[PDB]
Parts: C-alpha cells; sequence; structure tokens
C-alpha cells in the first residue's frame, strides 16, 4: 500500500512465490518418483481386474472414495462426492471407504454415517500395496453385506488428466461364483473369496495409487501455477511501487526544496 | 600517517551514518543546499575523498596500510538511502549482517548471500 | 563488475581497435583510485598498456571520487574531446570506453543543488538530459570517424527507468 | 489527491467511476462503493431499493474481499457458494452494463435505459439466483434484466 | 503361447511372455501351468515359481503368496504378492528364522496365533525348502 506496506505485500508474496515453487517442485518430486513406480504397479492393477475382464459377472444386485486426504487439488474429491451421492439414492450398498479424508469431506456428513472407514496418511510415502492389503485387510472384517460395492477413486490418466473411476465389487462373491465363473477352476469359495482379498488387495492398491499419481500431479500443476501467479503480481506491484516510491522521496525533496528550503 | 609510516591502521569508521546526518545538519544550518535525501551531495565525495585517503601502498613507501573498516547501520532497505548507496558504490564490499539469523540463534548473524568482497582472494591466504 | 570486465573491455580494445586500427579512450570517471590503479596494470600487464609505447591502444583519463563532481563529470568531456581528437584528426573509430556513465549523471546532479538549481526529478539535475543531450550528441560518426561509445552503466536504484 | 478529497465534503451524491471496471470494457464502470447519493436511505429510496442496494453492496464487497483471495488462489477452495455469488456478482456487474444509443455508434450495441422498479427487481432476482445457470455475457450491456434474460437465450 | 505376466506389484519378470510353463505352487498344489490355461484361479502358495519360458529356462523365485491366475485364456498372470529370487533370499536369516519359528510356536496360542507361527514356519519352510 504506502510503499512500505508494499513491501511488505511483496516479501509474502516472493515468500509465497517461493513457497509455491516450494511445492511445486517438491511435489513433482514426489511425482516424478511416483510415476516411475506406476509401472509393474499399474500394470499390477490392471492385473488385479483380471477375472471380469474376462468371464465378467454381474448381477441385478458399497462405495468407497479414493484419495489423498489432502485437498481438491484436481477434482478427485468433488467427483467422487458428487457421483457418490449420485450413487447413495439408487439402492450396493452405501457403504463407502474414504481414501482421502478429503474424501471425508465432499462427503461428511451422512459420510460420518455411510462410512466403513476413512484412510489417510495417505501419501507420505506413496501408497504401498502393504497398504492396500492393510486397509484391505480390516475391510474384510467389516459389515458389509458385501453387495456390490464400488471403488470409486480416480484413476490418473496421465499427467494431465486423470479419470474419476468407479470399479465394482463383486462382493456378491456369488456373483463371483456364478454364470459363466464356473469354468473356472479352483474354484471354492475358498480360492473364490482368497483371490477376492487377494484382488481386494490389487485393486486397492493401484486404485490408490492413481489417486495418489492424480493428487501429486494436480498438486504439482497447482502449485506451478501459483508461482507464476506471485511472479506476475509481483510485476505488478513493482512498478506501482517504485514509482510510488519514489514519488514518495521526491515529494520531500520537493518540500525540502521550498518547503524547507527557499522558502521553508 | 601509519600507512607511511609502512605501518599499517586498521581505522574502523563507526559510523557514517551518524556523520552523514551531523554534517547535513550542519548544512542546513549553514542554509547551505545539503542533497539528495535531505542530504549534500558532497557527503559523498566527503565521504569519497574520506575513503581515497585509505589504502594498500607501495611498498616503496613504506606501503603501508590504512584498512577502513566502515560501518553503517541499516535502518533495513533503505540502502536506497543515499548514503548507503554512496557508500554501495564506493566500497570494497560489504558485509551484509542478518538479524534474523542472530535470532535463529545464527551467531554470526552474517546475511552471507548479500554480503560480498568484491576483491576476494588477493585478500585471501591460499591456506583458505 | 570485475568479472574480467575489464579484460573483456581489454579485449574489446585488443579486437577491435587493434583489429581494426581504431583507438579507445577510458575515461574513468569517480571511479575508484584503485579500480583504476587495478586496471592500469591489468592494461599494463595486458600489454595493451605498453609502457614501452603509449600507444597502447587506449588513452586514459580518470577523474576518480575525490574530485568536484562537475570536475569528475568533466573527465567524461575531457575524455570526449580527445576522442575527436582522434575521430576527426585521427579521421577514427574512437571507442570511447565510459565508466560510469551514471558517475557523471550524478555528479551534474551533485552540483546543481549548490548551483542554487532545482535539479529535477530524483534530485537529478534538470538539465540532466540536456547534459546528456550535448555529450551523447557530440558522440556519433562523423564523416571522419566514429566515436563510438561504450558506456559503462552503474544501475542506479538497481533500476534504470 | 486532497483536492479531490476536499471535493467531497461539497457533494451530496456522487458518481465515482471506476475505471478499473471501465477496463473491463464496462459500461457503466463505477466504484460502486462510493457511488452515491447521500441520501440512500429506505425511507427515502424505499427500502427495497435500499435493502436490496446494502445486500448488493455487500455481496458485491465480499466478493471484493474475494478476488484477492481468488488471485492468490484459485476460487475452488473458496466455497462454491461463495464462487456463485462472485459469479453471480459479475452478473451483477454485467448487468449494470447498460449500452447507449450515441454509442450503439461506438459499441455496435443498442442503447437502453430502465426504470428503477424493473431494475429492483432486476437485481433482486438475480440476488435469488434463480437465473443462475444463465451466462455473464447474457448480463452483459442491457437494459431490462428480461432482456437479458431473452438474449441469454438467444445466447444459448 | 501364452501371455504369461509374472508380474508382483513392484516386478514384473515376464510380461504377457510366450512362456512354456511356470511351475507353480499355488496353495492348490505345484503345477506346471503350461502355456495357455484352463479358467482357474489360483492362490499362491510360497514355494517357487519356475518360469519355464519357453526358452528352456526356468526361472527361480520363490513366492509368498498372491494369486496367479491361470486363465480361461492364455494369460496367466502371476499375481505374485511377492516373488523373489533366492539370489536375495537369505537362507542364513530364512533357517534361523524357522527353527526360531517352531520355537515361538511353541509358545504361542489359538488356530491363529500358532498361524502366526505357523504360517511363517511354513513360508520359512518352504523358502528354506527351496534354500
Amino acid at each position: 500500500a504506502t510503499l512500505k506496506d508494499i513491501t511488505r505485500r511483496l516479501k509474502s508474496i516472493k515468500n509465497i512465490q517461493k513457497i509455491t515453487k516450494s511445492m511445486k517442485m517438491v511435489a513433482a518430486a514426489k511425482y516424478a518418483r511416483a510415476e516411475r513406480e506406476l509401472k509393474p504397479a499399474r500394470v499390477y492393477g490392471v492385473g488385479s481386474l483380471a477375472l471380469y475382464e474376462k468371464a465378467d459377472i454381474k448381477t441385478p444386485e458399497l462405495i468407497i472414495g479414493v484419495s489423498s486426504d489432502r485437498g481438491l487439488c484436481g477434482a478427485i474429491h468433488s467427483s467422487v462426492a458428487k457421483q457418490m451421492k449420485s450413487e447413495a439414492a439408487n439402492l450396493k450398498e452405501v457403504k463407502i471407504i474414504g481414501v482421502g479424508d478429503k474424501i471425508r469431506s465432499i462427503l461428511h456428513r451422512t459420510h460420518s454415517d455411510q462410512f466403513l472407514v476413512t484412510f489417510k496418511e495417505v501419501g507420505r510415502r506413496p501408497p504401498t500395496f502393504g497398504d492396500a492389503s492393510v486397509i484391505a485387510l480390516e475391510l474384510l472384517n467389516s459389515g458389509y453385506e458385501f453387495d456390490e460395492g464400488s471403488i470409486i477413486f480416480n484413476r490418473f490418466r496421465s499427467v494431465i488428466s486423470y479419470k474419476t473411476e468407479e470399479k465394482p465389487i463383486f462382493s456378491l462373491d456369488t456373483i463371483s461364483s456364478a454364470e459363466s465363473m464356473s469354468i473356472y477352476d479352483d474354484i471354492d469359495a475358498d480360492v473364490l473369496r482368497n483371490y477376492q482379498e487377494y484382488s481386494l488387495a490389487n485393486i486397492i492398491y493401484y486404485s490408490l495409487k492413481e489417486s495418489t499419481t492424480s493428487e501429486q500431479s494436480a498438486r504439482m500443476t497447482a502449485m506451478d501455477n501459483a508461482s507464476k501467479n506471485a511472479s506476475e503480481m509481483i510485476d505488478k506491484l513493482t512498478l506501482t511501487f517504485n514509482r510510488t516510491r519514489q514519488a514518495v522521496i521526491t515529494k520531500e525533496l520537493i518540500e525540502i526544496i521550498s518547503g524547507a528550503a527557499a522558502l521553508d | 600517517y601509519f600507512r607511511d609510516n609502512g605501518k599499517h591502521a586498521l581505522i574502523i569508521y563507526d559510523d557514517l551514518s551518524k556523520q552523514a546526518v551531523a554534517y547535513r545538519q550542519m548544512s542546513l544550518l549553514l542554509r547551505r543546499p545539503p542533497g539528495r535525501e535531505a542530504y549534500p551531495g558532497d557527503v559523498f565525495y566527503l565521504h569519497s575523498r574520506l575513503l581515497e585517503r585509505a589504502a594498500k601502498m607501495n611498498d616503496a613507501f613504506g606501503g603501508g596500510s590504512l584498512t577502513a573498516l566502515p560501518v553503517i547501520e541499516t535502518q533495513a532497505g533503505d540502502v536506497s538511502a543515499y548514503i548507503p548507496t554512496n557508500v554501495i558504490s564506493i566500497t570494497d564490499g560489504q558485509i551484509f549482517l542478518e538479524t534474523e539469523l542472530f535470532y535463529k540463534g545464527i551467531r554470526p548473524a552474517i546475511n552471507v548471500g548479500l554480503s560480498v568482497s568484491r576483491v576476494g582472494s588477493a585478500a585471501q591466504t591460499r591456506a583458505m | 563488475a570485475g568479472v574480467g570486465k575489464t579484460v573483456l573491455i581489454m579485449e574489446l580494445i585488443n579486437n577491435v581497435a587493434k583489429a581494426h586500427g581504431g583507438y579507445s579512450v577510458f575515461a574513468g570517471v569517480g571511479e575508484r583510485t584503485r579500480e583504476g590503479n587495478d586496471l592500469y596494470h591489468e592494461m599494463i600487464e595486458s600489454g595493451v598498456i605498453n609502457l614501452k609505447d603509449a600507444t597502447s591502444k587506449v588513452a586514459l583519463v580518470y577523474g576518480q571520487m575525490n574530485e568536484p563532481p562537475g570536475a569528475r563529470a568533466r573527465v567524461a568531456l575531457t575524455g570526449l574531446t580527445v576522442a575527436e581528437y582522434f575521430r576527426d584528426q585521427e579521421g577514427q573509430d574512437v571507442l570511447l570506453f565510459i565508466d560510469n556513465i551514471f558517475r557523471f549523471t550524478q555528479a551534474g546532479s551533485e552540483v546543481s543543488a549548490l548551483l542554487g538549481r532545482i535539479p529535477s526529478a530524483v534530485g537529478y539535475q534538470p538539465t540532466l538530459a540536456t547534459d546528456m543531450g550535448t555529450m551523447q550528441e557530440r558522440i556519433t560518426t562523423t564523416k571522419k570517424g566514429s566515436i563510438t561509445s561504450v558506456q559503462a552503466i552503474y544501475v542506479p536504484a538497481d533500476d534504470l527507468t | 489527491d486532497p483536492a479531490p478529497a476536499t471535493t467531497f465534503a461539497h457533494l451530496d451524491a456522487t458518481t465515482v467511476l471506476s475505471r478499473a471496471i471501465a477496463e473491463l470494457g464496462i459500461y457503466p464502470a463505477v466504484d460502486p462503493l462510493d457511488s452515491t447519493s447521500r441520501i440512500m436511505d429506505p425511507n427515502i429510496v424505499g427500502s427495497e431499493h435500499y435493502d436490496v442496494a446494502r445486500g448488493v453492496q455487500k455481496i458485491l464487497q465480499d466478493y471484493k474481499s474475494l478476488q484477492d483471495i481468488i488471485a492468490i488462489l484459485g476460487m475452488d477452495e473458496l466455497s462454491e457458494e461463495d464462487k456463485l455469488t462472485v459469479s453471480r456478482a459479475r452478473k451483477i456487474q454485467r448487468f449494470l452494463s447498460q449500452p447507449f444509443q450515441v454509442a450503439e455508434v461506438f459499441t455496435g450495441h443498442l442503447g437502453k435505459l430502465v426504470p428503477l422498479k424493473e431494475t429492483i427487481k432486476g437485481f433482486q432476482q438475480i440476488l435469488a439466483g434463480e437465473y443462475d445457470h444463465l451466462p455473464e455475457q447474457a448480463f452483459y450491456m442491457v437494459g431490462p434484466i428480461e432482456e437479458a434474460v431473452a438474449k441469454a437465450d438467444k445466447l444459448a | 503361447q501364452m501371455s504369461f505376466t509374472f508380474a508382483s506389484p513392484t516386478q514384473v519378470f515376464f510380461n504377457s511372455a510366450n512362456v512354456r510353463q511356470v511351475d507353480v505352487p499355488t496353495q492348490t498344489g505345484a503345477f506346471g501351468i503350461l502355456a495357455a490355461h484352463v479358467p482357474t484361479l489360483q492362490v499362491l502358495r510360497p514355494g517357487l515359481v519356475v518360469v519355464h519360458a519357453e526358452d528352456g529356462t526356468t526361472s527361480k523365485y520363490f513366492v509368498s503368496s498372491g494369486s496367479v491366475t491361470v486363465n480361461a485364456d492364455s494369460s496367466v498372470q502371476l499375481l505374485a504378492e511377492e516373488a523373489v529370487t533366492l539370489d536375495m533370499l537369505d537362507l542364513g536369516a530364512a533357517k534361523a528364522n524357522l527353527e526360531k519359528a517352531q520355537s515361538e510356536l511353541l509358545g504361542a496360542a489359538d488356530e491363529a496365533t500358532r498361524a502366526e507361527i505357523q504360517i511363517r514356519i511354513e513360508a520359512n519352510e518352504a523358502l528354506v525348502k527351496a534354500l
């Protein structure tokens, strides 16, 4: 404002700039790694989806948000939020699991009441299979009346793109028993379940990882964004600044003259 | 004198900030034009001549020294202040001290990044 | 500064003014005597200053920070006057290396106050411009030659606006 | 500038423009928050006007707080409702934009004057936010909002 | 042949590779799943993955768990929870763990508790087995 103030401003705007930048590259660092790591994984989770992929097992009849705990640095949370509210009416089961507790925001009210669980420390070292298993594991021991579950997450698509996903969980293991799923062998509701199990993690892992990929990248973007923004402003101000700055000086020197010197 | 007595002197001028104030004050009382930032223009010259008087001399002349440590106490960012600016244009480098750093406990204070010795290596020990 | 700023300059003098047989002037205005000193030997050292030849491709004029501002300022005119000698009289492309045209500027302004003037913006001489104009306008390419002015520019207020 | 500062004392109604707004194309482009008649009052002006005005001044101001934020962010974080109001605020803006006959000549765009009640209604409706779905540009440069409604459809 | 996907979240060994066989100790049993299987789902017992690629080579891994699912079609996906080479698998640990494993077992409890050991026993053993 008064030039000081401007500076006061500026100071911080830079700081911000830096800060924004900090995240930017930082996020990107995390990201940088993260994308690579996606390979076996990608494939892997893509793998997870094997089976339906083939013998597809669908009924006339859960849900589960997946994301980071951290904000909508994309439209991650909101997207699922949307589509899950879209859901909730329709009947699956309205059980939700929110990976990301920024899921638990977007939906968080009677999604203080439609969840089964929600997950946190989502990131802070990119998710790993363990987690997937972890979340899988307790999931198992759940009062899902394992309808048709959905996992809605944002499957990242590319650096600049993600898609809010759903997949359905043949939580009705019986659809998983049914039909075409017959030719299948090791067909026992054992290996069945015990694949469902395994795949719950696999998928979970993946999805989650996608989510997070998305998260890291959108954040990355965001974190750029800001920092150019900063820059611009700095530019804008800075002029106005100087101008006033000197202007100031000038006046006093003005005053100094003929106000304190000529005549005072 | 010492310099000319092949003797090596250290003058610390602490602080020209006050000096300037006085000098202006003086000017003004003398009803004489001061100058930029209300301060006399040739307070630069003043100092210039002063600092021109500090030197590293040919040895032939005893080649003593007068090493000068002027001090200016910032009021922060008002280096822009004419006299600091002056001094900047004069200097052989500046020692920025970072108080913040001091508060961080980082004592020496130094804003090293802005601290500079324009000269560098001739004043440096190979050791160093 | 001193990146071999000077080295480059020295080199420049070398590169053209030797090559194309021009001449150079260095008018060290308001400079540190020390810096002119340093340079001096540096030229000596470079051999561009030759002490065995006063046809060291540069004539040096120094009007360091210890003369009246105007005087230091006027070292600028001086350099000009010489360079004018070499252009017109020596038919040449004189190179006028100036350090710092700023310091000159400040100096002009410096006298103004004392000159009882109202020296305009930033305290700057109102005639800041005229000073500039007239000197700069002295610089050009005459038919006889060129005074190519290479002006070292100090960044007042780290700004140039 | 003190001089205008002074001037103000002699004012009893003011139209303080905003070139700032103007740059945004706008005609009429105002500093709204000092475009006045001192006798701004629900008695003097009807309260409908008044309240609406106070509401308007409010929202727009709030929005005024918000750009700054948005700028230093996006608008995303900022409650979507607010995002809505923000949008509305622009709409209100756009709807304030009033093009003239004499400068259809310039604008290539019709000249307009608006009886007040239709006005109160206008902004009030936008305030009722039902219209909301409709674009800024529908709002831009109109006389009655109705025409804007028309223009919106037409826009669509 | 078969798109044999020998993958692990972390490691894809074969990727839709026209492998002749993988010998494959699902908990179902050890089998020589050959190039282009029948719909079948399999649970991975810890064992070795013996990866008879179409190459004579059969690769060892010891596998912990996961699934290979040997599909209706010719896709075989060993989706190994973790299947690792003996190369990186430390007998020194394994055996040591394993004796211990039973030792611990002795002070273990329920079907599960004992299991934690036993599973391990079983596992570690099957590594020890393997190597």
